[PDB]
């Protein structure tokens, strides 16, 4: 996207979101990142929404095919699951490459740095979902390490009701439950996150209260499923 | 288990 | 897809449908067609479902962007609508190329020939939806001519309740209403199609009755919207 | 106006 203006790439990313053209959206935001400037709060959201939708469709397809493959256990189901899996890993590697070159190293504010490290944890988590044994462990630790650094910063620098802090804790708890085989850690983190946000709600405006309580309900939904 | 839906913004 | 077996392409098309990976599905079915053998009834359905989903997403995105462009009347909205529009026209041209090389000329049975000519009408209709003036008229006549030959065959060779005959009439009526500015022709065709199917339902098994009455309800829905 | 949905088969 080297010949397109940064502002035009951002404008077209917003258009693609409205048209539910998420592959286009991700390509526009990739081009915007590669212009080399830091991203605004809104721009970080556009980057995240685009790739979350792209990889979300790939993950859903991978699970359908993996289930068919398991039930069957010719080469076609395995071959096609491998194709989808390779395309998913390519998208994850692309996002991780953007974070590493050079979004994270240039992110100095708590809001931007925690946001990018949460992303890094998420896309290693998606790699971990399809990994089998070999570097499954190293991928899992890469996800853990990214989430952990984001957690440490968010606890130092953000209020307990901050939506990025809350969503980070939500996803790290899903990591514990689904990836790390640590359901007790998952439940403990979700509970402590919810209770500390509850106690800080009195400080919020009506609009911030709605933002925070929305994500708190997601934590509650998981606790209800897990206990 | 639901992660952040994060599909809309 | 030249190095993959025909049967493997068909198997993977079915897998892609289950995974809602319709771009993959269309590419697998394109490869199957290009093996050069005629398509079975089920295989024709797979071809049609795949490309209908692909172009359906493109049409939905084009309408979103065209509406934004109209409300605005920089270059970005027009440029991106033009991009989507070009990608849509490419998919339509691909399907039309498959029909012309060489599905239609080798289709001798009424069921296969009407099916392919209905497809040819549909994808010229999709081209007509985005065409502006220049060859809009020639594209419209290409759609009309394909639908008309399919209609002539279906009336001679198929019972009035045949689902392909019914769906052809439904889409040709949509052509009349939406493309050809002939709402009275659209209403007349839908009415006559519905009434002649109603009178032939007594001949059908319970399963065929469900197939036919489903499409008859679609004709009724349009008549309700149009009158 | 609805054409054949034809998105499932
Ligand atoms: C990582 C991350 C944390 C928080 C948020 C966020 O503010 N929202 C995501 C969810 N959401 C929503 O409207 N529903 C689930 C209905 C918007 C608020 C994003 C990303
Ligand atoms: C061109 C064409 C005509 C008829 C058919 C057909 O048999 N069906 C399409 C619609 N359908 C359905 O289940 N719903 C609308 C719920 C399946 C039957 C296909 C294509
Ligand atoms: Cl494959
Ligand atoms: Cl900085
Ligand atoms: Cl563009
Ligand atoms: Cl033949
Ligand atoms: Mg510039
Ligand atoms: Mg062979």
């Amino acid at each position: 996207m080297g010949s397109m203006e940064r502002a035009s790439l951002i404008q077209k990313a917003k258009l693609a979101e409205q048209a539910e053209r998420y592959e286009d959206m991700a390509a526009f935001m990739k081009g915007a990142v590669e212009k080399g400037e830091e991203l605004s709060c809104e721009e970080r959201n556009l980057l995240s929404v685009a790739y979350k939708n792209v990889v979300g469709g790939q993950r859903a397809a991978w699970r359908v095919l993996s289930s068919i493959e398991q039930k069957s256990n010719g080469p076609e189901v395995r071959e096609y699951r491998e194709k989808v899996e390779t395309e998913l890993q390519g998208v994850c590697d692309t996002v991780l490459g953007l974070l590493d070159s050079h979004l994270i190293k240039e992110a100095g504010d708590a809001e931007s740095r925690v946001f990018y490290l949460k992303m890094k944890g998420d896309y290693y988590r998606y790699l971990a979902e399809v990994a089998t044994g070999d570097d499954k462990k190293r991928i899992i630790d890469s996800a853990r390490s990214a989430y952990q650094e984001a957690m440490d910063i968010s606890k130092k620098e953000m209020p307990p009701t901050n939506p990025i802090r809350l969503g980070l804790a939500l996803n790290f708890s899903v990591f514990h439950y689904e990836i790390a085989n640590s359901p007790e850690e998952a439940i403990s983190l979700a509970k402590t996150t919810f209770d500390e946000a509850m106690a800080d709600l009195h400080t919020l405006s009506e609009d911030s209260y709605k933002d925070s309580t929305l994500i708190m309900q997601l934590l509650r939904d998981n606790l209800t499923l897990w206990t | 288990a639901g992660s952040i839906p994060g599909r809309r913004s």
